[PDB]
């Protein structure tokens, strides 16, 4: 069928992993783990559905109020999350965090609140003060099994007059929580109490590991709300811009309309975007199913690795993605040391937890989005550096 | 008013085989929140839930329409269909409907389920044909439904594919119950006895099987070679040949070349005349037709198998299958193309005759008569006022504009 | 070599001009002559290294800040139009008018003003309006020979204590003139001493036809100002979204850089894109250099053709561009009967010019960057229709 | 203070061959604005221009290097340029440059136009090495000079590469004369001459030919056989061999093979240790390397053939050619790089002591020694005030970071 035990080379091709130390490291020779796409070659279907694009020559204008993208789309959430959707409410977007920032630009003013759950993914920051509206951070707390947002504190921060919006990320990153149906339940009737609306970013909706299936933001969805989403994480195509989202009232669908279109002059999109998102929801579910299957192994793997050689830490595989967001705090370690004795002693790189603000101290971020012959010497080397520095 | 054809259990199953192997499936759908039923039109799905329902009487009924797509129109139906299976008992959420004194549809919901948790009886309630509802408050309001029913409430809704009604958290803690498309296919049992109480010549089991998988075991495909066999038009297998895998497109010209010249030209401009009425009954018939033995018209219709079923076993409405209605609607619209808005006209003021204004409204906007507006206007300002039809008034002049005007000064 | 006298469907590529009547139209079965783009296939070399790059797999994060990609930026402008530039202020955008929208954003205010010459570019009154900034238009009029702006009105214009910003489009667009030195000259300088800054537009800049060729902003450039352009209309190749420009004063490149990477997210480029640039830049010459003489064959055929129906026309081709803006003025005509009369008794669409305001009364837009067979029929539809209704 | 060996015409004319026909392309320069020679580094355009300049008077000269990539300094020695070519003519513009009273290089610029205007007769400037000037500003006035020059003066700019100076605009209006990389390359009649007038045995012209294109006539190629032959290190054509095609890379090792190691050690530590100094004359040569005999050393080498060329005839100043000396420096930073800070404390007190703050800043901020910049700071207080080295202060200090945070205290 499918292989992905193998390395493609990734070398001379302008990636930001394996081309650009800066300033992942300083040494340039390392091994690399701190950015979060997938070492892996995407579908040949998608492969095939580009190839078969490019014979025709002609690049002119296009549109992606299509048929067959609106299908697609339709038929995969119908297929893979058994949620329906009213296709003429399909937006198009040049990335999933340029629709974040704009329906923030829409449903607030300057100097009003984005609530958040923290640790949150970096951007999110950097496109709500961007904005400059103010964050209202929410965090998640590890215990038993997981992690869990505390709907009192939650509530508490909502009902500031403040808070306008909530930006929800379903399963969530770093942590892989995946919401479940009564924390989802609670946090819609929650938001609609105080008038706040909620944009939804989906982006990790296909890596789910748990038994638990994830569940979209639109069933619980009330009022004016939104569904972000983009195939780039599950299907390893960053590299080529395009993004898709679902919004409601359809006063505010077209006021976004009118500003992706008018003012900011994105609405032509990038034809080989929409080539590969209808080739992969089309025909990329079995590649997708065996990539589920080798990355959950890898996750394993780590975990085996990890737990047997520090009986004390008792680490899970995350609910949902295939970054491992180990926890080292109960080794008492110090992570400036940890980090130098990776850079040095070992050369490699694991992005540090502190990045992600105070609540990431203790913390590292592992990328398990690879083969497993780099991952068997990524965790050798932060097992090793971890003894050398105990 | 409530259209009745609306608000009534269909019958009429005078040859309708009756399988458990489905009201087996059905047997426990009080334990469940809701009982989706999914596949596309001419499964035999509805003719089930029929069946099925005629051994209860505290079970509410709501056939769907287009114009159901309106809000405030979708709530007085439903809570009628409330009151006909609780025997009038929401009297408080009844007025308010009638009298539209609820903020949004929740509220509304949130009332009658302050009355419905009293009852301590079974209930259940039956919506069909959803995929026609597009309003998404109409969906934000039924999952609120769904999600807060009174555990002795059951949910019914037939549906040509997956509804928006937040399923997968149903489906997450088991309160779902669903009867997919494949289940609804006809076994080759069932079309063997199908096949046998329909027809003149018994056909051997074993053929009736190759009929019925050719056609994916689906009910309209057998009837339609059942009624062609009646007339004698073909043996079946040539028939079955004609129609095994037909998509839509080669269905409506089949449709064209077996069902509608195979009839005389009087049933065809009949039928043509009467395809634009949602619901006919012997007064409208008599009216846009013009022929005056109605009733006969349509019975002997109904004898024929043309698609033609009653909406109550009175006898009093009639409505199309929904697939011959629209079939039939859109030849009409070629074949008297001329004749339309006179038609329109016609049943316009056939319906405000009965009192029913909504219907009227309905077809007037469809001749494009604008004095005939003016006048279901100066003949129901009582009941457009005192029932509050003001959504309605605002969607139809403003569909005319220049005419229209008249709401721009009313506006200020 | 090359050969561009032969027709590509282009039909059920999603493609806006030919799969989709409204509104270019009504009746779906037209010859359409409406949007700008080229009916040819983009140049061979193109192709190969798109091809090329397609055969890797894989489509991880990539980075423009590259190497190669601002040394085929500086090739192209020295060998092109013996003009240098320092490759670090090359900036990346997902599209000209992204950029545009951005920089107006950047340099003024709300409610202030930002200067063009009219018959403008139809998106540059969205890209203004939409941040709430008013057009201040300039008319250029139609002489003896070219079109010419009147540096007395301009200079009127700009002394207002509101214009802050210049929208300059080189070569014009849709009159298709090419400014001179002097008038570059004059223009810099008017705009330096009553502290305007200056955008100019420059994607037609290899669109060339006049004797006297096309000079860069930057050898007037002085102060804040940016240069922005594509190889998109150059090479037809839009469907592959990606822009780039020059902007000076690295207080002014940071501030864009940070609100292109932070606030809108769309940092992450089409690795597609910049294959397509790359490629074109570096070995695209022999390809446009046969375009060109194609694309001024056809308009000559266009003023021939015309000139000799209606001798009082006097319609000289443009300085540069493929599209034809033709003056019917001379006929005493009404565009609507000549828009009913082309629809229907001749079915050729044919963008009117109402549609650019008021200055563009009793013109027409004839894309002439077409197979002269397309051309043809077009033109002596045009001849026809107005015939029947002179 | 000016290092004047920035603002001298170089005056080698030993073994340089006279290259008639490019004389005869620069004899009408008077006629247009600009005059651009650009070609990558040892092209011999400088000499060119050195010996197009031979036979003038009034021709200001102005040398770049990295440090005047700072305005005030460049305007500083473009007016001390200008002064040079008419002889102390424009007094005003040179007290405004002096005490730097003016608001951009644009209005100093209308300024020395005003009095440019009055001198009648024909000027010249030549700018060298134009490429390494990186700051915008200076590229816009540049730019407006070019722009705003009075008829009678004409600009020199040799560059390695097309300059911002916004060239299109001449070009169109035919006020620009190049001399590219192709014309400067030596031909074959002038490769015959040059290895005539330098070797000790006769060329033939055929070989000195065929020397001559598979270089592509590139000169420092041909000074490199010439040198390389006067050991007798090889036969001609083996050396044109090693050097046919080299690129930046191999020309490197070829240095390091050929020319380090036939010399002795001792002169191979003079290089290294010298080649940290951008302009070198007898007291630096003896305080830095030691050697007393300094002038005697220069002089010596400048025989020796490695690349040495005065700055002016006086025998005062003296300068490694950029390839050669930027390949010393990267070698020096590798075989000393231990003795490397004191040669810097050593080179920048020699500066100072000479009345040159600005260089003994470059070398003192190269050695990094703080508290040497806090003695050239209370030695030239009075200078640096007078002459309001200021931007040289704000840039030194970032660079004693904490005097700089007292200088941050100082800022309020
Ligand atoms: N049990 C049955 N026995 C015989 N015929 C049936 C049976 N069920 C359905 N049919 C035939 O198939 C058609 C089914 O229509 P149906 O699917 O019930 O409409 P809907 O679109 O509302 O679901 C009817 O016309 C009926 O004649
Ligand atoms: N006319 C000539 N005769 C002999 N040798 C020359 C002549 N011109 C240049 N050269 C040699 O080539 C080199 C040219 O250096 P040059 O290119 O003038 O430096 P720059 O980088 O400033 O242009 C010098 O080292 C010189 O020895
Ligand atoms: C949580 C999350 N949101 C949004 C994005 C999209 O970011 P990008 O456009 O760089 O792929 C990603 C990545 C992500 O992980
Ligand atoms: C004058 C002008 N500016 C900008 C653009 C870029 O627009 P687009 O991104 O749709 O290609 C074009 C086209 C154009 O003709």
């Amino acid at each position: 069928m499918f292989d992905f035990s193998k390395v493609v080379d990734r070398h001379g091709t302008w990636c930001t992993q394996w081309d650009y130390v800066a300033d992942r490291f300083g040494t340039a020779d390392l091994l690399p783990f701190t950015i979060s796409d997938m070492d892996f070659a995407t579908a040949p279907c998608i492969i095939e559905a580009l190839n078969q694009r490019l014979m025709h020559g002609v690049f002119g204008y296009s549109r992606w109020k299509n048929d067959e993208f609106l299908a697609a789309i339709a038929h995969w959430f119908s297929t893979q999350h058994y949620t329906a959707i009213d296709s003429q409410t399909v937006v198009y977007g040049p990335s999933v965090i340029y629709m974040v920032s704009e329906l923030i630009r829409q449903w607030s003013e300057t100097g009003e609140g984005v609530v958040i759950h923290t640790p949150a993914y970096d951007a999110f920051y950097k496109a709500i003060e961007g904005n400059q509206r103010t964050v209202m951070p929410v965090a998640l707390e590890k215990q038993a099994d997981g992690w869990f947002c505390d709907m009192g504190k939650l509530e508490a921060v909502l009902a500031k007059p403040e808070c306008k919006i909530m930006l929800l990320c379903s399963p969530q990153n770093p942590t892989g929580k995946v919401w479940t149906c009564d924390e989802l339940e609670i946090m819609a009737d929650l938001c609609e109490r105080h008038g706040v609306r909620v944009i939804s970013d989906e982006i990790h909706m296909d890596m789910v590991w748990g038994e638990q299936p994830h569940i979209p933001w639109s069933n619980v969805a009330r009022g004016d709300w939104a569904l972000l989403t983009s195939g780039s994480k599950s299907f390893n195509i960053p590299a080529l811009t395009g993004a898709y989202g679902i919004i409601e009232n359809s006063s505010s669908r077209d006021a976004y309309l009118s500003a992706l279109k008018g003012r900011d002059g994105l609405s032509s999109p990038s034809v080989l975007a929409l080539t590969a998102h209808i080739a992969a929801y089309q025909q990329g579910a079995p590649w997708l199913d065996a990539l589920r299957i080798y990355l959950k192994d890898n996750l394993t793997y780590i975990a085996d690795k990890m737990n047997a050689a520090f009986p004390e830490l008792n680490w899970q595989i995350p609910q949902s993605t295939y970054l491992a967001w180990l926890d080292l705090r109960p080794l008492n370690i110090d992570d400036n040391a940890l980090q130098k004795a990776l850079i040095e002693q070992e050369k490699v790189a694991i992005m540090p937890g502190y990045t992600y603000g105070e609540e990431g101290r203790g913390f590292v971020r592992l990328n398990a989005g690879c083969p497993r012959s780099k991952l068997e010497k990524g965790v050798a080397g932060l097992i090793n550096a971890i003894r050398a520095v105990r | 008013m409530l259209i009745p054809s609306k608000l009534s259990r269909p019958v009429r199953l005078d040859h309708t085989v009756v399988r458990e192997r489905l009201l087996a499936k059905l047997s426990g759908a009080n334990n469940f929140r809701l009982a989706l039923i999914t596949s596309p039109a001419g499964y035999g799905k509805t003719t089930l839930i029929s069946q099925w329902a005629a051994g209860k009487n505290d079970i509410g009924w709501y056939s769907l329409d287009e114009g159901d797509n309106q809000q405030e129109r979708f709530a007085s139906y439903l809570i009628a269909a409330v009151q006909q299976a609780t025997n009038g008992h929401c009297a408080i959420c009844e007025t308010m409907a009638q009298k539209r004194q609820y903020a949004s549809l929740t509220s509304l919901f949130a009332q009658l389920f302050i009355e419905l948790a009293e009852w301590h009886s079974p209930l259940y309630l039956v919506i069909d044909d959803y995929h026609l509802i597009t309003n998404p408050v109409i969906h934000e309001s039924m999952r609120f439904f769904i999600r807060h029913q009174p555990e002795n409430l059951t949910l019914v809704v037939l549906s040509r594919n997956l509804p928006q009604l937040g399923i997968a958290n149903l489906r997450v803690r088991d309160q779902l119950l669903e009867i997919g498309s494949q289940q609804l296919a006809f076994t080759h049992q069932e079309a063997n006895e199908f096949f046998d109480c329909r027809l003149s010549s018994p056909i051997e089991a074993a053929e009736s099987s190759r009929i019925c998988d050719d056609v994916s075991g689906w009910a309209t495909a057998l009837q339609l070679i059942a009624l062609s066999a009646r007339q004698n038009t073909h043996s079946a297998h040539k028939s079955a040949r004609r129609l095994a895998g037909i998509n839509a497109s080669h269905l409506s010209d089949y449709l064209v070349d077996e069902v509608l010249d195979n009839v005389d030209l009087a049933t065809r401009h009949f039928l043509l005349k009467s395809a634009i009425l949602r619901s006919m009954n012997d007064a409208l018939i008599t009216r846009v037709t013009g022929e005056e033995n109605g009733q006969m018209r349509l019975e002997e219709i109904e004898r024929q198998g043309l698609f033609l079923q009653r909406m109550d076993d009175t006898g009093e409405w009639f409505c199309y299958h929904p697939l011959f209605g629209n079939f039939l609607r859109q030849r009409c619209q070629w074949e008297l193309a001329a004749e339309l808005p006179e038609i329109h006209r016609a049943a316009a003021e056939s319906w405000m005759a009965q009192g029913f204004p909504s219907e009227a409204i309905h077809h007037a906007l469809a001749a494009g008569d604008a004095l005939m507006l003016r006048d279901i206007l100066l003949n129901h300002a009582w009941s457009l006022f005192n029932h509050s039809e003001l959504s309605l008034l605002e969607e139809s002049l403003k569909a005319n504009p220049a005419a229209a005007i008249a709401i721009a000064i009313i506006e200020v």
